[PDB]
């Protein structure tokens, strides 16, 4: 009973309140596409499914004072190896030939220790991480490189990656269960590299409690006054 | 100096627990991660936990896996080890180690002892080992002492309250079948003192609070 | 796990010669960060463990510059150039590259002196103890070297087995000998039967196997 031009309407001001607290190339972004709805069933979909997903982890850069990274600027594995691990670059790629894919894989988040962003401490990461997991019951996975059976050691520092996958999905199990395993080939491979990687993976729905999302709460009102109201007005009307 | 002090051990019965504890000294101990190793009597050293310096990291022995857990308080200088479902193959002397800077064990304790065991706590029966001409070599004498049949570890012999340490040789205890341990401690002296001076055994037991002085006279 | 296999068992030195210790790794101990966690450790009889090598070559502080260690892979050797009488000990190979952390089994350095025979003594039960209903018959080997000794219990000329212990000392410090006792426990029922009571002693420093006995009266 709504045609798109009158749901675009009624969700001004919410969408208003959303692009003013996403990042710039978020927000930019977020933007774009809410203009393409506009004059957009279908097509809309396809558009408010990337706004959802986009404003997410524009959130989630937030929450962790990370910085948000759009698709077209993100990292490859190889691009990390490539300059992170540079002496190891090329064996590289003599043990990816059978899966060439590996290289091109391409996080939410490709983050490395302090000498591709930077961060302060990845097993700080890791631990807020499994803390909530522990805290909330909210679905995680975590893998971790480990070249045979060795030990850490306290004499000497290595260079390290950080691998976050985030998503905003129904099935949040799946998805989590779904990104651990297309990292465990590529995490086995670091194994026999020497190189030190740590995979996470986590995922909020619409129907996690506002106050236990892996996004502050005024970030999960943001998002549910909006992405979610459009998404239910795009399916009745 | 660097120092680390343990303490907790004595005797457990099997199945029971204990806590170790080691207190650390002369460096900041809430940079360095921290080890337990241990030695059972008579045998090699066995590593048996480590802990990171925020504790994020901890490894465990494979036979000490579901029994031991580590931790430390580093405010306090701490280092605990809580043992539970312990075995008498658990029994061995417990030394807290670190590397001040690396995995290797740089500095360790002086040990605590820890016995498992379901043997009561009993004081040792003293016997002489007489002077004599079968014990008699040139100008030279033997004698001793027989301890025999005590529990657990920890016994100190003296000749004449330690003055006699020349010729002294304490053997190592042995366990017994029966769950308790024995030893004999012999020492050779002039056979012309023989009759002119009074050889005394000290034997302690500080577990059972027991201290026997024994006279060993010629037959 | 790493089994580090450390040779020889045991090692007699004379004073002022070279030792030479070695412990091959079941895997390469080489790190993935650079390192070979590889250390030397002495435990001297009665103490607690002292480092004397970290990293395969690096000597800790404090450790005389008689020690040394080489090595990389899976072989290492622990070298002291010119051996002093307080090296008396067990030495133990670490590993640190992979958990569990783990140990070889020890080479037991003995100093190597002139052989001695064994002074061979013998102790009857006391009667102390016979009133308890026990008897319990000491045979003391007194400052003998080296180490391999065979004592064996014989009553009324008869092997015995089952019914005896033997305990040795650790090398002295001083003169580099060992002593060991062998008891011999009877029930003071199955002492009463009997009339000889003979020790007898095996060594490369006696002439010939060496019986010490008494008739149980006297």
């Amino acid at each position: 009973k709504k045609p798109i031009a009158l749901i675009c309407a009624e969700l001004y001001k919410p969408f208003q309140d959303l692009f003013a607290a996403l990042p710039k190339d978020c927000s930019e972004e977020c933007q774009t596409l809410f203009e393409d709805i506009r004059n957009s069933h279908a097509s809309a979909w396809s558009s408010a499914l990337r706004i959802k997903g986009v404003a997410y982890e524009g959130f989630f850069s937030l929450t962790n004072s990370w910085r948000y990274i759009p698709e077209d600027l993100k990292p490859t594995l190889g691009m990390a190896i490539q300059t992170v691990f540079p002496d190891k670059f090329e064996k590289f790629l003599e043990r990816t030939h059978l899966h060439p894919e590996y290289r091109d894989f391409t996080p939410a988040y490709l983050m490395c220790r302090s000498r591709v962003q930077e961060v302060s401490s990845v097993s700080a990461v890791v631990d807020r991480f499994k803390s909530k997991s522990s805290e909330k019951g909210r679905p995680i996975r975590q893998e971790e490189s480990r070249p045979k059976t060795e030990s850490m050691q306290e004499d000497i520092e290595v260079d390290e990656l950080l691998i976050v996958e985030v998503g905003y999905q129904t099935d949040i199990e799946g998805k989590v269960i779904s990104d651990i395993e297309k990292w465990k080939g590529v995490v086995n491979l670091m194994s026999h590299l020497g190189i030190k990687v740590n995979v996470l993976t986590c995922a909020d729905n619409s129907q996690t409690p506002r106050t236990d999302w892996w996004i502050d709460e005024k970030y999960v009102r943001l998002l549910l006054n909006s992405i979610s109201y459009l998404f239910k007005e795009l399916l009745e009307n | 100096e660097v120092k680390l002090e343990e303490s907790g051990g004595g005797l457990v019965r099997p199945g029971g627990s204990r806590k170790l504890s080691c207190a650390a000294s002369g460096f900041t101990f809430s940079s360095y991660g921290m080890q337990w190793v241990r030695q059972a009597p008579e045998k090699g050293l066995e590593w048996v936990a480590y802990i990171s310096s925020g504790s994020r990291t901890i490894y465990y022995a494979d036979t000490v896996k579901g029994r031991f857990t580590i931790s430390r308080d580093n405010p306090k200088n701490t280092l605990f080890l809580q043992m539970t479902s312990l075995r008498s193959e658990d029994t061995a002397m417990y030394y807290c180690a670190t590397g001040y800077g690396g995995t290797w064990f740089a500095y360790w304790g002086q040990g605590t002892l820890v016995t498992v065991s379901a043997a009561s706590t009993k004081g040792p029966s003293v016997f002489p080992l007489a002077p004599s001409s079968k014990s008699t070599s040139g100008g030279t004498a033997a004698l001793g002492c027989l301890v025999k049949d005590y529990f657990p570890e920890p016994v100190t012999v003296s000749w004449n309250s330690g003055a006699l340490t020349s010729g002294v040789h304490t053997f190592p205890a042995v366990l017994q079948s029966s769950g308790l341990y024995s030893l004999s401690s012999v020492v050779t002296v002039p056979s012309s003192s023989l009759g002119t001076q009074t050889y005394i055994c000290n034997v302690n037991h500080k577990p059972s609070n027991t201290k026997v002085d024994k006279k060993v006279e010629p037959k | 796990q790493i089994v580090l296999s450390q040779s020889p068992l045991s090692l007699p030195v004379s004073l002022g010669d070279q030792a030479s210790i070695s412990c091959r790794s079941s895997q390469s101990l080489l790190h993935s960060n650079g390192n070979t966690y590889l250390h030397w450790y002495l435990q001297k009889p009665g103490q607690s463990p002292k480092l004397l090598i970290y990293k395969v070559s690096n000597r800790f502080s404090g450790v005389p510059d008689r020690f040394s260690g080489s090595g990389s892979g899976t072989d290492f050797t622990l070298k002291i150039s010119r051996v002093e009488a307080e090296d008396l000990g067990v030495y133990f190979c670490s590993q640190s590259t992979h958990v569990p952390y783990t140990f070889g089994g020890g080479t037991k350095l003995e100093i190597k002196r002139t052989v001695a025979a064994p002074s061979v003594f013998i102790f009857p039960p006391s009667d102390e103890q016979l009133k308890s209903g026990t008897a319990s018959v000491v045979c003391l080997l007194n400052n003998f070297y080296p180490r391999e000794a065979k004592v064996q219990w014989k009553v009324d000329n008869a092997l015995q087995s089952g019914n005896s212990q033997e305990s040795v000392t650790e090398q002295d410090s001083k003169d580099s000998t060992y002593s060991l006792s062998s008891t011999l426990t009877l029930s003071k029922a199955d002492y009463e039967k009997h009339k000889v009571y003979a020790c007898e002693v095996t060594h490369q420093g006696l002439s010939s196997p060496v019986t010490k006995s008494f008739n149980r009266g006297e």
